[PDB]
């Protein structure tokens, strides 16, 4: 048991939430970035009142 | 007035210009067929109106007239047997004067007046009336479906017209306050009916399976919810409330039941006959969900308009069990909102607006007394799903889990045989302490002993399992086995149930009373078996518990006498061995 | 011919002088590598419009731009013979001679079928694979996806179901022989080998002469892959309704469907909200299976049969989140018989299952192999789960009891799960299946009555 | 008037003239359906202001909209004879008495105290609980958050306590007519049966004639959820460091109040931080826990202790991250004691208060309590191991020192951990602690004096 | 320069009528003053990034601006001397605010207020060198050498006998003009000039043995103590600087706790130096932010006492810096950049997190000076 | 970039060989990364560029030899991993980049290996 934790089981079971993690924290970069976007939507349509 | 044309049609949703006087949240009529929009934001003469039926050959310069009611919802009688939208449109008509198809712009009476119903008048035309005061009893089948003063509205009477059949428009009641009081009346579904104080939950409510209670209890006043990630048993978990509720009235609606799931379930109550009426189950059942084959924005609708229903009927005097199925396809509804108004929600793919909206459908009515002295109750269970499968995230927490009961599904549990499934841990409730009352008195002074009793040995047999998965059992042992083999037992007859069966489940005190108390005795003997020298091996090998094995198909009228002669074989074949 | 781009880039296009559109319109337009193509006006705007078109640009100037509105709403001809047919994503038939003439032209949106119109189905068929036909019970105006993996067959599997698509003569207690069974097929991504290996299979089937197939290929446009579903089944509704006959309907590739869902996702103004995938997903996935049913007035039916092929063997990505939901009984594929050599290779453990004693295993259902559904389940898990829980209480370690459980597993799966080629009636189940069952003595085989044992002793 | 309307989104409103209007106000606006709803103004142009309304989203409408400016800059009467009021909310009347009376005007955002005028905790608090005062020390003045689960109930073992709690300081020699005692609870999200389970126990004995209550209703917008902690703070304030009381505020579900959150900086142009939660948390988090603590020269302390809820309790949850730091110690309510029903679910092992000895000192709780502390730690340890061994193994199989660690853990959660509602001193738990230790011999005493050990068994 | 507020959003301040405005530059908006500061320009007006919160702040009003970029204050005072982030003396404040603080405090960043001894190290007719030789004040804790800053090596006119001056008063003017008095301003984001950058040699004493003779760091190291504090580490960190051979021990922290914070403040006098054998708190300067202190006071607490640090080393003092939570510091910048176009894109953070990191460590360590004298910043980095 | 070019010119020309050492490309990546957090190429692949390879294209493009002139230029980067895993792009891309790699692990630093 000692033999195997240290090795296929315990980074393993580490490795799982890292991976995880990173993935589900990446996916937040499409969000501010249509965020963005959407924001200059926004100023967008207002600066129309006031200009072109 | 307000008037204006299309501008910009995008979507399902218009958005208008040239509106002139248009209000928040107000239903309006929109293009030539009639397809009802909702002002859903105000840019000054720009407005997006959000249509609820879908558009399909609608353009530019069409007309866009709201109405100017606060999406007011026509309460009356009719409501009893038959279906309606979540929009609330009779099924009926459609079906009837268009053909089977559903096409956009069939725009049909919200509450019929090609009905009557006969008026028995019970108020003097020499009294005063008084906001949530009966006026009357209009005989709906065997309930009593009285007709009560819209709140918030009084007058002195002066006429009160005799028996007979009236049409829900005309009045049965006048006034001089300049109003006629009519079967026919507005209350907004933006505006709760007030409520005379708010009471405590303390009689639990009966939702007739053996684990949705004597485990995990409900309450009746309560609110309460189950998920079910993909597919997992989401839709099977109201054939538990099909019948084996104690409500008086049963209102089924859901959010969006796709079309294959109304094939069987919608089909289901008028070939069923309701055991506590005595009388078909169809009676019993308002009826005012909507399909997914109903477009989109109707799906948004669905729960405001049904709520109000729920009100009305809670008023009356009646239990009243909502249950809004999958209500996780209004938040699909409501996030869609953003894409279209150009807005982006949440972060993580989360709605828009998430406490605001879930914490006041659910807190809309439930155990409220109100203005007119009598006991308002609403039982409400959200069958929500997880859209992405993480039982983490806002919606769950702010009013999913915070209710009475929180419970859950796994996906290899539910297929073995438990039909519903539950979690044994990682499932409670957090009413509990307010339903030990009734439960002491008139079930047993030993109903809430037995019934944490049963719970503690189901969760800590939870202690060994993690171990068998650890390195295992090398060294079985006399008190090994024995926390093990009875847990067993425990989840294989006590939580596999089934609700599509009436000998699996049903709603009777006995039968959970029963069942838990020949477990009772067989785990009772079994520690005193132990002792004297008695394998666990010979344990399994009792025919007793093949009895207790055999006690999950009984017949519901047998099992008294059936109980009585089993639990003398126990304490016999336990105590000679 | 109104002239004046503003945004031209995939088959999405601006342009403006507009407001005579309407939504759901067909329009025709000019390129500059002198060709007409389509376009259907999604949506509407102020002084232009989002335009549609049914090709992809690989060439289009701003000196030569048109529009012309063919018509209000958006069709297509329709007729009762197009049966012996073949079609394309585009819709002229690919067959070599003159298009057929409509009776009505339907709108390619679709209509949704009316809840209240439907009734609970209960007459089965025979798909040749005895696992569906005892567990889930295929009937008509039903769906039941087959999960399918990447990496893993999706053609192969389908082909079964193809030709040993059949309804029993009387042993449901009744037959819909009376009334011709035909097959509708459409394909929406497909490559050189599933092209000619769908085709001849069918002629195993025996079936070119009554059956209509709308191939949507990858050299095809990539816009007409979600196009295309909408379009076949109107042509579903039209005979199965209409004309009253047994319609199968058979969709494939709906991993290609969703990589043209995605394209107009986030290209479009809309912003995603499905977890990397757009929002209105929803009504893309509801639109397509909510059509479909047993219609109560109607003899004849349209069953649809989904067959995915999704990325991996995630259970988060979008196509097996909404498909499981929507769908009432399912039936999965996996890679633990796929080792074995067993085509299928279906696994019911982690499988579900809600119509099997709903309508189904009752009623003109035979109640032979209602108990019998029930007993398989817990007898199957038995199975499958303790060939794990063995590897860690020991490497061999098995009780008296335990060592019954993983005898069942093995043995079952071999004999019953492998069919392929091989057709096995209602009765030829139940009899084979019993034997496997007396391996297992009485306690576990509590949930079979005492009639069934002796039934198929 | 202020009529110019521009974006309903939800819960929004805009208003031209937001020059005289100021950022960091509230207002009354003026609406066609005789609506009266204040609303903060906030991101504040010289054309356009955002207001957000205190009631509903639904009456308003483009002909009525005015605006009454109120003042500019946040207020809030404060009062001296809130000690036996009651109030729902922002501070309306469920008393039926006045709401406010002006004796002075503090703003509920303001900038909190200086850390060279902040003294240490020297008293201490009765809860009338074992585990809260033994093995963990909540002293007089102190941050100290109950980390609870969502599975688990918060709200319960919260306003348990709450009514519970009466203090003691004997020993110290202060007594309970030198030191008043004023409960403050503010909670948020709580359903129709919570809302009526607290205000019954607190009017039950006397807990509400010595104290004032504070809860936002669920039928509340998201707008008024944020304003309930910032309110009851600053009047937890004006009696302690002004009067001489000893306040305890009991926050209630700290995870609503940041949803809430969420909402409004999202229409105020920012992006929140990890997991999807506010990012912009860590300043409005910290100034409502840092703006309690003990002051030099007043005797007088407002003592912060908040509730959270947490999925599964981890730490990966932004939730409990940012807290941990700002608050001293902690306390973690576990599933394990919870399940099989033990309340308070307080497990003694997560939780170790950073501050025990900067608290009070010997002769103010006894000398002996000190290390008869870090005695019950290890004894109590030692057997919640060997609890999974008790039948693989035994414990007849097991050292005599072991057994003895078995029985001690069980009797450990029946008589110490739980007592349900009954009180307790200082010096009734350290008495069920002897008895408890007078089991194991004297060798298995060692993590206490010999001055502790010849003091009692 | 004097502008018009335009916007409030948050915080954050915006406001036109800035024009020749500087980066970095003194902003004190509004009538009330708030402590703020000029960032990001945009168009014709500008980007406000205000350290207090507002909500009292209405739009249209006055924002008076030095026209001259923000720098640390260096002086005497220093030594047995509070002050925060902002650094403004926490004392002071407590008394001319009482015991709450009340937002749109300004005072003087350096006791001026008082008359400080002086002793002239150079006269008339003779020239200086950078960062040394100016004149010196005794005091009660060792000395403190009021040097000139770097690059002014002219000739010196009037030196005054040495007495006691207060710190605004002048005792010193140059020959070849520009003025000089003995407060100095030093800017935040740059570091003074060295000669050679050295190789670390001497060993850094901790007065423990196990934690410098087994692993030295020498002076001029960087170190560091991971998890979080409450676990008795605090121990470490008190005696470390206390035992530790050096002549100005500088205490900071940003987002530390509550009261746990507080009982460090005041055992502080109570700690006891073995060189001078009295207190520590006679040569120690604090700058020290709490958690209730403002936004950006967390965020700009960094750079304050390595610059501060830089001074004495210049004197020919050997300090000893402690850098208390370095990760909670990170969570101020989050905020900040989330509300500006320096959103997130790395992992949960801003990745201009590594740039802000590095600098506090590049610019600390064991160098000789432009005026000749040795002295290190031995910094030991708390994560926790 | 610059060490690279330089060298080029008197690699093969003058004719003399030089190998460049080149040092931990972990503060390559750092730095590089902010850059692109205001013009809005968004990086992020893990929470690295997702444009770096781009850039590491020319930089590490002269490493083999030339045909004709003698003398060359060869790369050698040396950089940390944070990880053993090679899922982030640290290690990752530079692996697929680069000719090959040879890790010195961690398996023999452990033991007193050097």
């Amino acid at each position: 048991r000692v033999n195997a934790l240290e090795q296929v089981v315990i980074p393993g079971i580490r490795a799982q939430i890292r991976f995880i993690q990173q993935v589900l924290e990446q996916r937040e970069r499409e969000d501010t970035f249509r965020l963005k976007r959407i924001k200059g939507k926004i100023e967008a349509r207002e600066a129309e009142e006031e200009g072109g | 007035m307000i008037q204006g044309v299309i501008q910009k049609i995008a979507g399902p949703a218009v958005i208008a210009k040239g509106m002139l006087g248009a209000r928040m949240y107000d239903i309006c009529k929109v293009g030539e067929e009639g397809l009802v929009g909702e002002i859903i934001r105000l840019d000054g003469d720009t407005a997006f109106v959000q249509v609820y039926e879908d558009t399909s050959g609608l353009k530019v310069g069409e007309p866009v007239v709201s109405t100017g009611l606060p999406l007011a919802v026509e309460l009356g009688p009719g409501m009893l047997n038959g279906i309606y939208d979540g929009i609330q449109r009779p099924l009926e008509r459609i079906r009837e004067k268009t053909g089977i198809y559903i096409t956009r712009g069939v725009v049909v009476h919200a509450l019929d007046r090609e009905k009557k119903w006969a008026w028995t008048p019970m108020v003097k035309p020499g009294d005063e009336v008084r906001g949530g005061m009966v006026l009357g009893t209009v005989p709906e089948f065997g309930f009593t479906h009285k007709i009560l003063v819209p709140p918030d509205v009084r007058g002195r009477v002066k006429e009160v017209k005799p028996a007979g059949e009236y049409t829900v428009e005309e009045p049965v009641v006048v006034l001089e306050d300049g109003t006629e009081l009519k079967m026919y009346h507005t209350w907004p579904v933006r505006r709760a009916r007030p409520v005379q104080r708010k009471l405590d939950p303390n009689t639990p409510f009966l939702t007739g399976m053996r684990i949705l209670d004597v485990l995990f209890p409900v309450a009746m006043g309560g609110t309460a919810a189950i998920p079910g990630p993909f597919g997992s048993g989401k839709t099977v978990t109201q054939q538990s409330l099909a019948k084996w509720s104690n409500a008086d009235v049963v209102v089924y609606v859901g959010c969006g039941e796709r079309g294959n799931e109304m094939t069987d379930v919608l089909v289901e109550f008028p070939e069923l006959t309701d055991p506590k009426t005595g009388g078909p189950l169809m009676h019993r059942t308002v009826l005012i969900a909507n399909t997914s084959n109903m477009p989109v924005a109707a799906r948004e609708a669905s729960i405001y308009v049904g709520v109000t229903i729920a009100e009305y009927f809670r008023d009356q005097g009646f239990s009243v069990a909502l249950m809004a199925d999958s209500t996780s396809r209004w938040a699909e509804a409501l996030r869609e909102i953003s894409s279209r108004l150009e807005e982006m929600p949440a972060e993580e793919g989360y709605p828009p607006y998430l406490a605001a909206r879930l914490a006041a459908f659910y807190e809309r009515a439930g155990k409220v007394i109100t203005l007119g002295g009598e006991e308002g109750a609403v039982t409400i269970v959200g069958a929500v799903s997880p859209p992405g499968g993480d039982m983490s995230e806002p919606v769950t927490q702010s009013t999913l889990r915070i209710v009475g009961a929180f419970w859950r599904l796994d996906a290899s549990l539910a297929f073995r045989r438990h039909f519903p499934a539950i979690n044994w841990n990682g499932s409670y409730s957090l009413f509990t302490s307010a339903l030990d009352p009734w439960y002491r008195e008139n079930v047993a002074e030993d109903y809430p002993e037995l019934r944490d009793a049963i719970s503690e040995l189901l969760q800590r047999e939870a202690g060994l399992q993690e171990i068998v998965q650890l390195v295992g059992p090398d060294a079985l042992q006399d008190a090994e086995r024995l926390v093990i083999e009875v847990g067993r037992i425990i989840r294989e007859d006590f939580l596999q149930q089934n609700a599509y069966h009436e000998v699996d489940a049903y709603c009777s005190m006995k039968k959970a009373y029963g069942i838990m108390k020949m477990i009772l005795a067989f785990y009772k003997e079994a520690e005193a078996a132990i002792k004297r020298g008695v394998s666990i091996d010979e344990i399994l090998q009792l025919p007793v518990l093949e009895r207790i094995g055999r006690a999950r198909y009984v017949s519901e009228e047998e099992f008294p006498a059936y109980f009585e002669e089993a639990m003398k074989e126990i304490q016999g074949a336990f105590k000679a061995l | 011919e109104y002239t004046g781009i503003t945004y031209i880039s995939g088959p999405l296009l601006f342009v403006e002088n507009a407001k005579d559109l309407a939504y759901g319109a067909i329009v025709d337009i000019k390129d500059g590598t002198g060709r007409v193509r389509g376009g259907q006006v999604i949506e509407v705007s102020e002084e232009y419009a989002v335009i549609q078109v049914f090709e992809e640009t690989t060439g289009l100037d701003l000196a030569t731009t048109s529009v012309s509105l063919v018509e209000d709403v958006a069709r297509l001809g329709v007729s009762k013979e197009m049966l012996g047919r073949r079609f394309n994503g585009i819709g002229k038939p690919i067959d070599g001679l003159p298009p057929i003439t409509p009776e009505k032209r339907l709108p390619i949106t679709g209509l949704p079928l009316n809840p209240v119109a439907r009734r609970k189905p209960e007459q089965f068929i025979q798909t040749g694979i005895s696992t569906i036909d005892v567990m889930n019970t295929l009937v008509r105006g039903q769906k039941l996806p087959i999960f399918s993996g990447s990496g893993l067959p999706a053609n192969e599997i389908a082909a079964q179901i193809a030709r040993q698509a059949t309804v029993r003569p009387d042993l449901s207690g009744e037959g819909e022989k009376e009334e011709p069974f035909a097959v509708v097929f459409a394909a929406m991504g497909i490559t050189q080998r599933e092209l000619s290996y769908f085709i001849q299979e069918f002629e195993r089937t025996g079936a070119l002469s009554r059956s209509v197939l709308f191939l949507n290929k990858a050299d095809d446009p990539t816009i007409e892959r979600i196009l295309t579903p909408r379009m076949a089944l109107t042509v579903a509704e039209y005979l199965a309704f209409e004309h009253d006959y047994h319609v199968l309907v058979i969709l494939t590739d709906m991993t290609n469907y969703c990589e043209a869902l995605r394209e107009i996702g986030a290209a479009r103004e809309e912003i995603p909200g499905r977890r990397g995938y757009p929002g209105y997903m929803y009504t893309d996935l509801a639109t397509i299976y909510e059509r479909a049913g047993v219609v109560e007035g109607k003899k004849g039916s349209v069953t649809q049969i989904p067959i995915l092929s999704m990325p991996d063997d995630d259970r988060t990505h979008p196509i097996p989140d909404l498909t499981g939901y929507i769908t009432e009984g399912q039936i999965q594929l996996s890679r633990e018989l796929h080792r074995k050599g067993i085509y299928p290779p279906i696994d019911p453990l982690p499988s579900l299952s809600r119509l099997m004693n709903n309508g189904v295993g009752k009623g003109k259902t035979r109640e032979d192999h209602k108990q019998v559904s029930d007993q398989l389940y817990s007898a199957y898990a038995n199975g499958v789960d303790i060939r794990k829980l063995v590897a860690i209480i020991g490497e061999d370690a098995l009780t008296e009891n335990d060592r019954r459980y993983l005898q069942f597993a093995d043995a079952f799966e071999r004999f019953f799960i492998n069919q392929g080629q091989q057709n096995r009636s209602i009765e030829e189940s139940l009899q084979i299946a019993w034997a496997l069952l007396s391996m297992l003595p009485q306690g576990e085989l509590k949930r079979i009555s005492k009639d069934h044992i002796g039934k198929y002793y």
